[PDB]
């Protein structure tokens, strides 16, 4: 129930990856969902490809 | 850099055909481009409308 602006954190140079399936992460703001979850956690970095 | 890929660099200053069919050559420059301090003479671009 909200508006959600993908442009700043995609073109912030701040993020060591950022890879999605499913959607292309360009065309983002022109798509619309029921709800999106954000699953959070600290990992190792060699653990990224698990 | 490469085909059907994305990023600073390859939406900003440096995009392939997705149809290419050529090759990516490289090896490290430490001892050559790289000064002391920083080598400020390499020039990006972060931004574009």
């Amino acid at each position: 129930n909200c508006v959600a602006d993908y442009s700043v954190l995609y073109n912030s140079a701040s993020f060591s990856t950022f890879k999605c399936y499913g959607v292309s992460p360009t065309k983002l703001n022109d798509l619309c969902f029921t709800n999106v979850y954000a699953d959070s956690f600290v990992i190792r970095g060699d653990e990224v490809r698990q | 850099i490469a085909p059907g890929q994305t990023g600073k660099i390859a939406d900003y200053n440096y995009k392939l055909p997705d149809d290419f069919t050529g090759c990516v050559i490289a090896w490290n420059s430490n001892n050559l481009d790289s000064k002391v301090g920083g080598n400020y003479n390499y020039l990006y671009r972060l931004f574009r409308k």
